[PDB]
């Protein structure tokens, strides 16, 4: 039973960055690609990037040049989502999925509420 | 005078629409095996269905496939980067005829495999498809070995940590549609009949005819060729005894 | 980048009758896609792989359909816990993967 756990709200301001965690528990680590997934309120989802284990590599999503980095701790089996240039239309709850098996995010995340205002 | 092919009497359809039409294949390390069994295959429909770049038959012509009745068939599907499907054959050497997939020295069965680059290449890269890169010792044929662990490259261990003389057994080929046109992936499905036609349960479709018995006859008995006169004979043939030579 | 359309966007049931939603791609994307479901305040769950495969866990009324552009999830008894919004996944081209625009199924 794998289970991934994100780290807590947090609340920036325009022009800041956030940096958020998904704590990879159970299974093997190193072969599913760990998928961010934001949703902004009355919006759909959204896709951010990728982050793959077995590659050693990141991938970001075309409408977010630069914007995004993703980065991950093998040994304690955490991956870190970097956003930056945060501003009042990134106010969305950043889900982490792991894209497992079958390239579908079977294993979603608890999902941080990320609010950015003054 | 005549020839009678008698061949055994069965009209079940091989599925073979569903090992070269499957939406996803195995990754090399892991190739899907399926045991083909008590069915009619027609390989001139599965030889003239599609783009098939490679299709190597070893120890049997391709075209003589419907006049064989094998005792079993196995159809081991897997996808393999262009570079690669050279090294699917018997006698070769490299990291997938080693650490992946072994074929014995003393195959007999086809090989086939077409560039599918338009169902295991994605834009931002397919990381499905892994192949072993690190074993202690060259496969044996027909095995599969699907374990995970880290290879100890170095005197000191690695304790299941990857790190400094530590690698994961395991990479990635990362398909892409812009890839070279041998660096794409190709969907190898390499078949296997156990030529040994005691138990013949897969044929070709070979339509039967009627057994004359007391004249000569060009008899091709469930796959087994010869000419001669075809008599009654009273052998005590046990219940699990197809000839008697 | 490959952008999807599902249609329709808003849809209402009742309790027990069929319901049918289309996700038409942009790009032949074969039958590389997937279908969610999202209960408001809650994380997604798939319920659709492939295109026509089924999640395990999933209840076996749902049943989807559809490869090369244009896709359709059906659920044949529409039940009351069934009623949240479902998006649907393109995972063919990685840069970047589009969802759907979100289909809410609503009581009639
Ligand atoms: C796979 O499907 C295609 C399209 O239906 C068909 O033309 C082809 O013959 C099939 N392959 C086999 C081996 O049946």
């Amino acid at each position: 039973q794998v289970q991934l756990v994100e780290s807590g709200a947090e609340v920036k301001k325009p022009g800041s960055s956030v940096k958020v965690s998904c704590k990879a528990s159970g299974g093997n680590f190193n072969m599913y690609t760990i998928s961010w997934v934001r949703q902004a309120p009355g919006r759909g989802l959204e896709w951010m990037g990728r982050f793959i284990p077995i590659a050693n590599k990141a991938n970001y999503a075309q409408n977010f040049p630069g914007r995004v980095t993703i980065t991950a701790d093998k040994s304690t089996s955490t991956v870190y989502m970097e956003l930056r240039s945060l501003t009042s239309d990134d106010t969305a709850v950043y889900y982490c999925a792991r894209s497992g098996s079958y390239d579908a995010f079977d294993v979603w995340g608890q999902g941080t509420m990320v609010t950015v205002s003054s | 005078t005549e020839s009678i092919v008698r061949f055994p009497n069965i009209t079940n359809l091989c599925p073979f629409g569903e090992v070269f039409n499957a939406t996803r294949f195995a990754s090399v390390y892991a190739w899907n095996r399926k045991r083909i069994s008590n069915c009619v295959a027609d390989y001139s429909v599965l030889y003239n269905s599609a783009s098939f770049s490679t299709f190597k038959c070893y120890g049997v012509s391709p075209t003589k496939l419907n006049d064989l009745c094998f005792t079993n068939v196995y159809a081991d599907s897997f996808v393999i980067r262009g570079d690669e499907v050279r090294q699917i054959a018997p006698g070769q050497t490299g990291n997938i005829a080693d650490y992946n997939y072994k074929l014995p020295d003393d195959f007999t069965g086809c090989v086939i495999a077409w560039n599918s680059n338009n169902l295991d290449s994605k834009v931002g890269g397919n990381y499905n498809y892994l192949y072993r890169l690190f074993r202690k010792s060259n496969l044996k044929p027909f095995e599969r070995d699907i374990s995970t662990e880290i290879y100890q490259a170095g005197s000191t261990p690695c304790n299941g940590v990857k790190g400094f003389n530590c690698y994961f057994p395991l990479q990635s080929y990362g398909f892409q549609p812009t890839y070279g046109v041998g660096y794409q992936p190709y969907r190898v499905v390499v078949l296997s009949f156990e030529l040994l036609h005691a138990p013949a349960t897969v044929c070709g479709p070979k339509k039967s005819t009627n057994l004359v018995k007391n004249k000569c006859v060009n008899f091709n008995f469930n796959g087994l060729t010869g000419t001669g006169v075809l008599t009654e004979s009273n052998k005590k043939f046990l219940p699990f005894q197809q000839f008697g030579r | 980048a490959i952008r999807m359309t599902q249609s329709p966007s808003t849809l209402s049931a009742s309790v027990g009758d069929r319901v049918t939603i289309t996700c038409r791609a942009s790009q032949t994307i074969n039958s590389w896609l997937a279908w969610y479901q999202q209960k408001p305040g809650k994380a997604p769950k798939l319920l659709i792989y492939d295109a026509s495969n089924l999640e395990s866990g999933v209840p076996s009324r749902f049943s989807g359909s559809g490869s090369g552009t244009e896709f359709t999830l059906t659920i044949s008894s529409l039940q009351p816990d069934d009623f949240a919004t479902y998006y649907c996944q393109q995972y063919e081209s990685y840069s970047p993967i589009t969802f759907g625009q979100g289909t809410r199924l609503e009581i009639k």
